[PDB]
C-alpha cells in the first residue's frame, strides 16, 4: 500500500524524533525526564504503532516533539489502511505488453507471425524502426517463433504461459477473443489498415463481376452482416 | 506552403499546366446537401466548373467518385480517435488533509 | 568509557562529512533511462549532471535542467540549488570544526553540546533534501550509491550527535561533582 | 518534411501524496530543539552572579 | 499530574492522536469533557480514514479512452466529427453496430 | 508487576486488542518481542478493517 521512499523515509523519521527527543528531553544540567537514547527509541516505536506510552513528555519542547510524529503516525497509519482497502475493492490486473513498441523493447516475451503471409512480409519490409527491430528480433530468433497457421499460433499463445505473444491480423484476433477459454486478448491499436479482397488471375474474365459484386454487396450492408 | 502546396508544383511540371492555388470559398470539403442536393466545398467547386482540379486532403468515396474523378491515392490514411492526453496530476503538499 | 568516545566521535564526523560530500559531488543517485546530452539509454543522473552510459556515446554527458503554481516554482527552486543536501555538508563541517576545537579551549564544556546540536541539525536538514529530491523526481527506475552514501551518512551524523550530547551530559556530572 | 522533419513532440502511494507531513514533522522538531536552547540559554543568564 | 491549562491541551491533543494519556480526569465533570471528546475524536477519525479509502477506491477504479466501442459504451465523454465531410458520412451510413 | 506468565498473557492480549498497556517490557529482549508483536498486531488489524 505504501511505496517504498514512504517506508525508508518513515524510518529515517523514526531516528531523528527519537535522537531529538533524547536530547531536548535531557540536556540541560538543569532538567537533571526518563528519556535516555533507548527509552527515546522505544517511546518512538510505540507512538507508530500506535500502542502503549508508559511515559510522556512534559517538557514543552519534548511535548512539541512527540505531538509533531502523533500527527504523522495517525496519518501515516490511516492512509495504509486505506490505500489497502483500495486495493482490495478493485482488483486490476496488468498486461505485460500493451504496443509493439512494448514487445520491441523486450525479450521475456517471444513473438512472431504466420510462417507464410501478408503479416510476415509486413515485417521483413517496414521501414518503421520498431517494426524493423521486431523483424531484426523474430528472423533470427530460436526456436523459430513463426508458425503453419493461425490455430497453432493461438495454441502457442494458449500453452505457453504470457511467455509468446502473436502478431496476427484484427480480424482473426477479435474472433479468437470471443471463443472458450477465453484466455486470449487484442493489446493495443492496429500496426496497420489494410483489406482482404476476392482474387483472381491476372485477366480472369470473372474480375470485373466480382469486383461489382462485392462493391453491391459492401453498399448493402451485407458485409457488416456476415462480420457480425 | 504546405505538403498540397509542395504536391500541387509537381504535379503541374508533370503535367505540363500552368496552375493558380485557389482556397474553397465555403472552407468546406464536399458534401451533397440532403434537401437543395447541391453539392458544396471543393466537390462543388469541381462538379459547377469553378475549378479544374483539387489538390488537398479530399477522401476518395463512393458518392464523391460518382459525381467526379479522383487519381489513385497520394495518401492513405483512416478514421482515428483524438483525445486530450491524460496529464499526469502532481498532489499538492498538504493532500493529506482532502 | 572516556577518550575512545572521542576518538569514535571524531571518526564518525568525518565518516559522515566525507560520505556526504561525496555523494552531493557525485551523480549516481538515480539509474533512469532517459536522454543523454542534447534514443533513450540508461543514465547514472545525479545531483546536478545527468550523465550517459551503455549508448552510442557513453561517458559524455550534461547538466540537468531544473526548469521547464507557486509551490511547483518553489519546489523546483529547492531542487535545482541543493540547499538542503549542501546545508548539510556544511553544517557536518562546523559540527567537526567544534569537536576538534573541543581539545583546544578545553573545560567550556559548552561548545561539545554545539556540535551534538550541529549533528542532530545536519541529520533533519539531509532528511528533508531526500525529500525534496524524491518528490521532484516524480515530476522504471533506481537508486544509486550516492543516494544511500547520502544516506548513511544521515544515519552516521544521527549517531555522533547522540554520542556528543552523551559527552556534554558526562561533562556536567563531572562539574557538578 | 511535413508532419515528422519540424515535430514539436503505480498503485501504491507515493512519497509526494505524504510529503507534507514530512515536512511539518521536521519542522516541528527543528522549533522543539529551537524551544529547548531558547529556554537553556534563560535558564544559563539567570544565575546570579 | 492534574489538569491545569497547560495538561489539559496537552491531553485534549493526545486524546485525538489516539495515543493514550499518561493521566485522565477523575471528577464527574472532567469525565464528562473527557467521555465526550473521546467520542468525537473517534467519529472524525474514523471519517478521516473511511473518505480517504473512498477517495482512493473511487480514483482506483476510472478508465480511459482506448477505441471506438470505449467511446460507444460511455456517455461522460462526448465526441463528433468535422460537420461536413467524409468522416461524418462514414458514421452517418455505417451498418456495423458499435 | 513483571511479565510473569499470566501477566505477559495479558500484555500480548492488550497488545493484539491495540488496548494500550498497563506494563511494557524495559529490557532488550522483552522489547523486541514487544515491537515485533506490536508491528504484527498493526498489519493484522489494518487487513481486516
Ligand atoms: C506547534 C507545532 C509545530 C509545527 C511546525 C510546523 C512547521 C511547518 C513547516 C511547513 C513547511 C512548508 C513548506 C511549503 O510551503 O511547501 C511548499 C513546497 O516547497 C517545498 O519543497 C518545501 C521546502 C521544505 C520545507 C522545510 C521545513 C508548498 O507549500 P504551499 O505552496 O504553501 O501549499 C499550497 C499549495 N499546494 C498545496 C498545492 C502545495
Ligand atoms: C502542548 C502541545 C505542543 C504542540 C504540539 C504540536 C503537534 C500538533 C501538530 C499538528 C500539525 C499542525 C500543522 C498543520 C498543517 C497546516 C498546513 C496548512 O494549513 O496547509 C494550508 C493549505 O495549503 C490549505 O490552505
Ligand atoms: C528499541 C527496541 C527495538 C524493537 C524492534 C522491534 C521491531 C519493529 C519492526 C519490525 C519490522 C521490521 C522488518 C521489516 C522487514 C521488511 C521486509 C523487506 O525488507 O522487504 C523485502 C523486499 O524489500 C521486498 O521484496
Ligand atoms: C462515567 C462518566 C462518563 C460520562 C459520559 C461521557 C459521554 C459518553 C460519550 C458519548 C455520548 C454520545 C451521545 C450520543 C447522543 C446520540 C443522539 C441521538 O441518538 O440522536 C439521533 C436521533 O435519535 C436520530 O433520529
Ligand atoms: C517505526 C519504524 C519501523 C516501522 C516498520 C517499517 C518497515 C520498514 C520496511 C523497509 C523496507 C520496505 C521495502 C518495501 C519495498 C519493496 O517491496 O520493494
Ligand atoms: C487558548 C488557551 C489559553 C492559553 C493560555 C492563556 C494564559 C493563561 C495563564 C496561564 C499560566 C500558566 C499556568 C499553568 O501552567 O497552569
Amino acid at each position: 500500500p505504501l511505496a517504498y521512499e514512504i517506508w525508508m523515509c518513515i524510518v529515517f523519521a523514526y531516528i531523528g524524533v527519537s535522537v531529538v527527543l533524547f536530547l531536548v528531553s535531557r540536556f540541560s544540567p538543569y532538567e537533571w525526564n526518563e528519556f535516555g537514547i533507548f527509552n527515546s527509541l522505544w517511546f518512538s516505536l510505540g507512538a507508530f504503532m500506535r500502542q502503549g506510552c508508559d511515559i510522556s513528555p512534559r517538557s514543552l519542547s519534548g511535548r512539541i516533539v512527540g505531538g509533531v510524529w502523533w500527527f504523522f503516525t495517525l496519518i501515516i497509519i490511516s492512509s495504509y489502511t486505506a490505500n489497502l482497502a483500495a486495493f482490495l475493492t478493485v482488483e486490476r490486473m496488468v498486461s505485460p505488453i500493451e504496443s509493439a513498441e512494448d514487445l520491441s523493447k523486450q525479450t521475456e516475451i517471444a513473438y512472431g507471425t504466420l510462417d507464410s503471409g501478408s503479416t510476415k512480409e509486413f515485417f521483413r519490409r517496414s521501414k518503421i524502426a520498431v517494426f524493423d527491430k521486431m523483424w531484426t528480433y523474430m528472423r533470427s530468433a530460436e526456436p523459430s517463433v513463426f508458425v503453419r497457421t493461425t490455430a497453432e499460433g493461438v495454441a502457442r499463445v494458449r500453452k505457453s504461459k504470457g511467455k509468446y505473444a502473436y502478431l496476427l491480423e484484427s480480424t482473426m484476433n477479435e474472433y479468437i477473443e470471443q471463443r472458450k477459454p477465453c484466455d486470449t486478448m487484442k493489446v493495443g491499436g492496429n500496426l496497420d489498415s489494410k483489406g482482404y479482397g476476392i482474387a483472381t488471375p491476372k485477366g480472369s474474365s470473372l474480375r470485373t463481376p466480382v469486383n461489382l459484386a462485392v462493391l453491391k454487396l459492401s453498399e448493402q450492408g451485407v458485409l457488416d452482416k456476415l462480420k457480425n | 506552403e504546405g505538403y498540397c502546396v509542395d504536391l500541387a508544383a509537381e504535379i503541374a511540371k508533370h503535367c505540363g499546366f500552368k496552375y493558380k492555388l485557389t482556397i474553397v470559398g465555403d472552407g468546406k470539403y464536399g458534401a451533397r446537401d440532403a434537401d437543395t442536393k447541391i453539392w458544396n466545398g471543393m466537390v462543388g467547386e469541381l462538379v459547377y466548373g469553378k475549378a479544374d482540379i483539387a489538390i488537398a486532403p479530399l477522401t476518395i468515396t463512393l458518392v464523391r467518385e460518382e459525381v467526379i474523378d479522383f487519381s489513385k491515392p497520394f495518401m492513405s490514411l483512416g478514421i482515428s480517435i483524438m483525445i486530450k492526453k491524460p496529464q499526469k496530476s502532481k498532489p499538492g503538499v498538504f493532500s493529506f488533509l482532502d | 568509557d572516556r577518550g575512545v568516545q572521542m576518538l569514535l566521535t571524531t571518526v564518525g564526523a568525518f565518516a559522515a562529512f566525507s560520505l556526504m560530500t561525496i555523494a552531493v559531488g557525485t551523480d549516481y543517485w538515480l539509474y533512469s533511462r532517459g536522454v543523454c546530452k542534447t534514443e533513450e539509454v540508461m543514465t547514472h543522473s545525479g545531483l546536478w549532471r545527468t550523465c550517459c552510459l551503455e549508448g552510442n556515446f557513453k561517458g559524455l554527458c550534461k547538466q540537468i535542467d531544473h526548469f521547464p503554481d507557486t509551490a511547483e516554482y518553489f519546489l523546483r527552486a529547492v531542487r535545482a540549488s541543493s540547499i538542503f543536501p549542501i546545508l548539510s555538508v556544511i553544517l557536518l563541517f562546523m559540527g567537526g570544526l567544534c569537536i576538534a576545537a573541543s581539545e583546544f579551549y578545553k573545560t567550556r564544556h559548552n561548545i561539545i553540546l554545539s556540535a551534538g546540536i550541529f549533528f542532530v541539525s545536519a541529520g533533519l536538514s539531509n532528511i528533508i533534501g531526500i525529500i525534496v529530491y524524491i518528490s521532484a523526481n516524480a515530476g522504471s527506475y533506481s537508486y544509486g550509491w550516492s543516494f544511500y552514501f547520502g544516506a548513511l551518512s544521515f544515519i552516521i551524523a544521527e549517531m555522533v550527535g547522540v554520542l556528543a550530547v552523551h559527552m556534554f551530559i558526562d561533562r556536567h556530572k563531572q562539574l557538578r561533582a | 518534411k511535413w508532419w515528422y522533419d519540424k515535430g514539436e513532440c503505480t498503485s501504491a502511494l507515493s512519497l509526494s501524496n505524504v510529503a507534507g507531513v514530512f515536512y511539518i514533522l521536521v519542522g516541528g522538531l527543528g522549533l522543539a530543539m529551537l524551544v529547548a536552547l531558547i529556554e537553556f540559554c534563560y535558564k544559563s543568564r539567570a544565575e546570579a552572579k
